[PDB]
RNA sequence: GGAAGUCGGCAAAAUAGAUGCGUAAGUUCGCAAGAAGCAUUGGCUCUGAGGGCAA
RNA sequence: GAUCUGGUUGAUUCUGCCAGUAGUCAUAUGCUUGUUUCAAGGACUUAGCCAUGCAUGCCUCAGAAUCACUGCAGCAGGAAUCUGCGCAUGGCUCAUUAAAUCAGACGUAAUCUGCCGCAAAAAUCUUGCGGCAAAAUUGGAUAACUUGGCGAAACGCCAAGCUAAUACAUGAACCAACCGGGUGUCUCCGAGACGCCCAGCGAAUGAAUGACAGUAAAACCAAUGCCGCAGUAACACCCAGCAGUGUUGACUCAAUUCAUUCGCGAAAGCCGGCUUCCGGCGUCUUUUGACGAACAACUGCCCUAUCAGCUGGUGAUGGCCGUGUAGUGGACUGCCAUGGCGUUGACGGGAGCGGGGGAUUAGGGUUCGAUUCCGGAGAGGGAGCCUGAGAAAUAGCUACCACUUCUACGGAGGGCAGCAGGCGCGCAAAUUGCCCAAUGUCAAAACAAAACGAUGAGGCAGCGAAAAGAAAUAGAGUUUUUCAAUGGGGGAUAUUUAAACCCAUCCAAUAUCGAGUAACAAUUGGAGGACAAGUCUGGUGCCAGCACCCGCGGUAAUUCCAGCUCCAAAAGCGUAUAUUAAUGCUGUUGCUGUUAAAGGGUUCGUAGUUGAACUGUGGGCUCCCUUGCAGCCCGUGAAAGAAAAAACACGGGAGUGGGUCGCAUGUCAUGCAUGCCGUCCGUGAUUUUUUACUGUGACUAAAGAAGCGUGACUAAAGCAGUCAUGACUUGAAUUAGAAAGCAUGGGAUAACAAAGGAGCUUUUUAAAGGUUGGAGAUUAUGGAGCUG
């Protein structure tokens, strides 16, 4: 079937190679999933040495990090915004590593409260973590918004889940320019 | 995937015959390479001669009557190697797997209460779960919690009986080592100078008793003393130096005459 | 080695030069290998200099050499 | 198939087929020591040149040589010992000297005839290949067998022969 | 069924726009050449490229 | 053994070919063959086609018997079936194939890995009784079997009824530890207690750690430690040292902490020995050695230019984000740039599986390698795939093409380039044999006992003048007859062998056949020359015929057809076709070019090959030279200092920080503890030289070649054996093997690169500016360097 060795391509002179065996199996190849946004469906693949891969053909839900804060929790997908490979991947609403996404931002703001006691012996403490810490206002917005853009981390058609982290710093800039 | 060896292609220190048949005896993976073992089934037949052929070799070793290292083994594809320790208690044998100066498997006869030490060499270190320090040694063998001393090429002193380490040797200038490899294998030296070249191999250069002077590769060396005048362990007769070959010849032919 | 050409992006030719004996006329060849390696932003080289490379996983279809040193001229 | 015995050739043939000296010199040879086809003297003929072979290439090394030593004492040992070479002669450059001749002589065949066992040379042949002969107690049926020179002593008539302590044409002239 | 009609394929039938690939003998080197031949083409909803004027 | 001879002329001296000669585990064919040892054997042509039979299975004390099976007295053996492992190895062949395969040498830090070795394991509220207790007394199906059968058959099938597990599924609280994170209510002046949620291996994402290695000495503030700044690993009690220290040349690796999120039985198993605990097995998960697999490529590898340009729509060379894979990668989707290779021969076409090695031999070379060992590939052709640790498997499956078998006509099958055998094809290649005794492989397995695993792998015989070794066909006498001797052959108490066969022993041990034409009868080519050997005698008469070449034969043939005699090799000897030497007729060593074959009509000129000299006599001691000893600031200058690796800094550097019984500290101490000048090691700043050649060393499967030792009766062989309840502390030594790759010593001859010669000071003082107890802030005084 499919295969990845270089026997079919042509050597750096441009001449033909006249190949003489068969095709093997250690050397094959498989479909791709084609992960989009949905109801959670997925389908195990055994690969060499009787592992399993995990085949994601559908996600709406993930693991998302704050990395200043050195957290994470469990939040909804909402939209695929931007690709950098093309634009019918971003009109099919395809989840692949590094794209970018919109996650439901509520739990962040409830863990905000719960941890520094902020509204968009407990107390002392926070009056601590409040101090020689601030928040950046281009983040602050996104969460009275309900939404904020985040870069998925994971290999939905190896691994079977959809994980990411938050933009910040320059990089939050760089895509904000190139969605207006 | 390969399960046969060919007579041809076995190791020549088998001393197997090649008009005997067409295959040897395949051993299995175990403690010891392919290329640097000696299954049991030619010791307890065409070494110590115990056994007539195969059939009878299976008998010994099938009832448990063969010990290595304090454990009966029942397989005759067992890869037997270097610095381990034979018992035949039916008989009160006990010998030592070495190396001769020619480069030729020899065992040495045990006494009592030295056939329940056995050397290691490290050959790597690493961490476990848990933070657990391991160093696995050149006969497969893992331990959970050595000598915080311990380095890559330093060489521990076992108690197979009671299963703990009892000393350490250090690799270092002015030791006593012995080559397992190589065209020098078999031989006693004294550790001259290392010499390091990172990313490739690092050579050692040696020195016998007689004053010879020999060099090879820094990982086919065997640290097994302290000093050339006080060793760890009981080596072959010849204790590792080499001989001229003329004179080799001259004193074969010599006592040959005396003989008659 | 020695520089060949430096038109691709991150990437360059170098050509190695040597003597080959052929026994039954007891007389020497010349003969030459290109290969294609990997120059990171870190040098400038240009064509004609000598350079010190070394071996790597593959990073393309041709390229298995990255490029560690530059002598100037 | 798969059968790992070695076999080889021990004798080569003149490349001037009819040449009127060599023919007459070989026939002296065959007359003189009774032997049976040309064959047998150009099996000797391949001996000697191994043997100048070697002696060349060792006597082009310096003396110092290691090889040198080894093999040059080597070959000069087995000479002495099978009376190719008198223990005079020392130097490695007395066995380039060998001739044919010298070789025939320590044949069986000749040296049961000189010992006074055998009227004749061709008297000699018959009796080892008659089971006559025995060379230190063991019978020797090979014509070509080369005697060393601590075992001509030993050459003496068989125990199982008529002629010397056997017998367990009289025999079938009784019956 | 396919020129068997007829002096004779007369008459009729047949090919067909545009775009991509591809194209022989011969030759006064200009051609032959649209040689021969293969493939695509609707509707709808989108995406990319190709500019001017002021600070 | 470093060799040549015949043929051009009336004679001669050359060039040059043709012919002669020797070898071939190189094949075929012809004529001959008494003994014995050792051996190749349908590759060449047709990777053509195949009747029949056999080639892969496995059970112990130790997974599951209610055979309606067999013995005897419940014990024992157990057909059949389920379950676990293997069938990806071995065997065969050489069609395809030119930076593909392969050889030597390297890499995987880019990965997967059953069987084997050494190891690890504290998650998970279950059961019984009616809240109390604890040796967990868990559940539902399916074969073989029975009943009814379908079908011409088919290594083809249907339904119902029964019953096992180490098949499948479920599931174990307390005994039972250490450590951490987040949080509610009470006692004290920030501390303590209590309550609650979470805290196992492996996996995913995110945040930290995964060390340091250089300039000194002070003040002020808040908070802490100890007595005001002297001791001083760290830590608010249980633990007063329970990790302040992973590895490498190098790591985003090993391992640990925090947050959030998803395969793991104590087989709920089987046997024994002791009188309850003791042993032997078997299995799930984690981890890393070993045996493997897969990928990558440093140098090398036939002929051809009457093959000069190749590649890049639709991947060609590279870049960015991805996808796929066990993993790296244009392997693949999207976008971007215009590259990559070539007369040092690309691209195309032709013949070939690659090595280890064989033949030939002064040396240099030429040639063969289908074939035993290693590597690759295939199973009529061509694709595709399931199971599995591993297959793109073919005595596995699916389809098409070409062939082909049975049929009751509805249908169902096949793959010898496995072992024997056929048919065809050809100049060309064996028995439809015996056996698991040896060597090995598989596996639930030692051998024995009711009680024998399979194996056309492999071994043994048959056939077999491919090739190789040893060796008969007589011997000694006397005047043409006398003696001994021995094998071929026939047998044997017997020996050998798995059983036979061959070899070896013997022809009485009381007792055992046999040569005189020794008919037990040697052949194949020749007799002008090359080339050993008849001027013999008949026949034929340019006929028949011989003759590798020159040449014979036309009535006296040294050559034809025959008889005698003789020559050469000999159990062998001719012929044909290839190939090596002969051949200095392919010439590097080492040819020829005025007239024999052969200098281009003359110049210019790019790759390429080749290329002038020079930086250098060391000196003195017991006029140059020989030898030997010992010293030189080893030209001149100038006395530790200039003169021709250096300078820093690391205690987590050195087997305590390398050499040159009781006195103190500590006691809440397992403090059971502690003391009586140049070199090591790792880091930073400065130093400016290769290649080639040559000498050593290291690393480099056997078989084959060279070679040491050894009376298998010798030899071709082989690695064994020799000497006296065992010794030899038995032996099985060494060497060479292209080129490329590794370390290091030498510097004469050379090569690469650079330059093109006007882009060419040092030191000494003085002045000016611009670690404080530890942790967190603030400031100032000075080093060092910056200028003037
Ligand atoms: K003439
Ligand atoms: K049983
Ligand atoms: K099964
Ligand atoms: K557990
Ligand atoms: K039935
Ligand atoms: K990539
Ligand atoms: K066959
Ligand atoms: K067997
Ligand atoms: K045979
Ligand atoms: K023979
Ligand atoms: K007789
Ligand atoms: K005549
Ligand atoms: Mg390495
Ligand atoms: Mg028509
Ligand atoms: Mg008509
Ligand atoms: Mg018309
Ligand atoms: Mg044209
Ligand atoms: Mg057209
Ligand atoms: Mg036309
Ligand atoms: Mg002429
Ligand atoms: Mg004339
Ligand atoms: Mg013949
Ligand atoms: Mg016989
Ligand atoms: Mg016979
Ligand atoms: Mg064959
Ligand atoms: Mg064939
Ligand atoms: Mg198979
Ligand atoms: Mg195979
Ligand atoms: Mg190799
Ligand atoms: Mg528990
Ligand atoms: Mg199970
Ligand atoms: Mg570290
Ligand atoms: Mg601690
Ligand atoms: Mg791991
Ligand atoms: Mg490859
Ligand atoms: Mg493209
Ligand atoms: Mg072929
Ligand atoms: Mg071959
Ligand atoms: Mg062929
Ligand atoms: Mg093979
Ligand atoms: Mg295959
Ligand atoms: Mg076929
Ligand atoms: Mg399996
Ligand atoms: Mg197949
Ligand atoms: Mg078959
Ligand atoms: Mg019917
Ligand atoms: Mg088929
Ligand atoms: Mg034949
Ligand atoms: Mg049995
Ligand atoms: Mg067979
Ligand atoms: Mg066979
Ligand atoms: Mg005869
Ligand atoms: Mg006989
Ligand atoms: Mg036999
Ligand atoms: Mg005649
Ligand atoms: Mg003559
Ligand atoms: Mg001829
Ligand atoms: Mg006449
Ligand atoms: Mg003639
Ligand atoms: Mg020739
Ligand atoms: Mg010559
Ligand atoms: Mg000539
Ligand atoms: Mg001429
Ligand atoms: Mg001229
Ligand atoms: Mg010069
Ligand atoms: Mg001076
Ligand atoms: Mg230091
Ligand atoms: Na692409």
């Amino acid at each position: 079937g499919i295969v990845r060795s270089r026997l079919h391509k042509r050597k750096i002179t441009g001449g033909k190679t006249k190949i003489h065996r068969k095709r093997m199996k250690a050397e094959l190849g498989r479909l791709p999933a084609n992960t989009r946004l949905g109801a959670r469906r997925v389908s195990p693949v055994r690969a060499r040495g009787g592992n399993f891969k995990i085949r994601a053909l559908r996600l709406d839900t993930g693991n998302f990090a704050w990395a200043s804060e050195a957290i994470a929790h469990r939040v909804r997908l909402l939209d695929v915004v931007y690709n950098a490979t093309s634009n019918e991947l971003v009109r099919t609403k395809t989840l692949v590593k590094n794209c970018i996404v919109a996650v439901d931002a509520a739990p962040f703001k409830r863990w905000y409260a719960k941890h520094y006691g902020i509204d968009l012996k407990l107390q002392r403490e926070w009056t601590r973590r409040r101090r020689n810490h601030r928040v950046e206002k281009a983040i602050a917005d996104q969460l009275r918004e309900g939404r904020v853009l985040a870069r998925i981390t994971s290999r939905p058609g190896q691994s079977g889940r959809a994980d990411g982290i938050l933009l910040e710093g320059a990089e939050l800039q760089f895509y904000l320019k190139r969605l207006e | 995937a390969k399960k046969h060896l060919k007579r041809l292609y076995a190791p020549k220190d088998w001393m197997l015959s090649k008009l005997t048949g067409v295959f040897a005896p395949r051993p299995r993976p175990g403690p010891h390479k392919l290329r640097e073992c000696l299954p049991l089934l030619v010791i307890i037949r065409n070494r110590l001669k115990y056994a007539l052929n195969a059939r009878e070799g299976e008998m010994i070793l099938r009832q448990g009557l063969v010990h290595v290292d304090n454990h009966p083994r029942r397989d005759g594809k067992y890869p037997a190697g270097f610095m381990d320790v034979v018992e035949i208690p039916k008989t009160g044998d006990r010998f030592r797997l070495m190396y001769d100066v020619k480069g030729r498997f020899a065992l040495v006869n045990l006494s009592e209460a030295e056939a329940q030490i056995k050397l290691m060499k490290v050959v790597n270190l690493y961490t476990a779960t848990g933070r657990v320090p391991v160093a696995v040694t050149h006969d497969g063998h893992r331990i959970r919690y050595p000598d915080p001393h311990t380095s890559i090429g330093d060489t521990i002193v076992y108690n197979v009986k009671e299963k703990k380490c009892v000393d350490l040797i250090k690799n270092r200038q002015g030791k006593a080592v012995i080559v397992t490899g190589g065209a020098n294998r078999g031989r006693i030296g004294e550790i001259v100078k290392v010499e390091c070249h990172p990313g490739a191999f690092n050579i050692a250069h040696l020195k016998d008793a007689s004053g010879a002077e020999f060099a090879t590769r820094a990982a086919n060396i065997f640290v097994i003393g302290k000093d050339l005048n006080n060793l760890q362990v009981t080596v072959p007769k010849q204790q590792g130096l080499r001989m001229n070959v003329i004179q080799e010849r001259e004193e074969r032919l010599i006592a040959a005459e005396a003989r008659k | 080695g020695v520089v060949h050409s430096t038109k691709m992006h991150r990437t360059i030719i170098i050509r190695r030069n040597y003597l080959h004996f052929i026994k039954k006329y007891q007389r020497y060849q010349k003969r030459h290998k290109s290969l294609a390696v990997h120059c990171s932003p870190a040098f400038d080289p240009k064509q004609g200099d000598e350079v010190v490379i070394g071996q790597c996983r593959p990073l393309s279809k041709t390229i298995r050499y990255n490029v560690l040193e530059v002598v100037s001229k | 198939m798969r059968n790992y015995n070695n076999f080889n050739r021990v004798w080569k043939a003149p490349r001037r087929p009819f040449e009127k000296e060599r023919l007459d010199r070989e026939m002296k040879l065959c007359g003189q020591y009774g032997l049976r086809c040309k064959r047998e003297i150009w099996r000797v003929n391949m001996t000697l040149s191994k043997m100048r072979r070697t002696a060349r290439l060792l006597l082009t090394l310096p003396e110092n040589h290691p090889r040198r030593l080894l093999e040059g004492s080597a070959i000069m040992r087995r000479c002495h010992e099978y009376g190719f070479l008198d223990e005079e002669k020392d130097k490695l450059d007395y066995v380039l000297s060998l001739t044919v001749p010298d070789i025939l002589e320590r044949r069986l065949q000749t040296i049961v005839f000189k010992a006074g066992l055998a009227k004749s040379v061709h008297h000699a042949r018959v009796l080892i290949q008659q089971r006559h002969i025995a060379v230190a107690k063991q019978i020797v049926t090979i014509p070509s067998f080369i005697v060393r020179v601590s075992s001509e002593r030993h050459i003496a008539f068989a125990d199982a022969s008529p002629f010397g302590n056997g017998r367990t044409r009289a025999k079938a002239a009784k019956r």
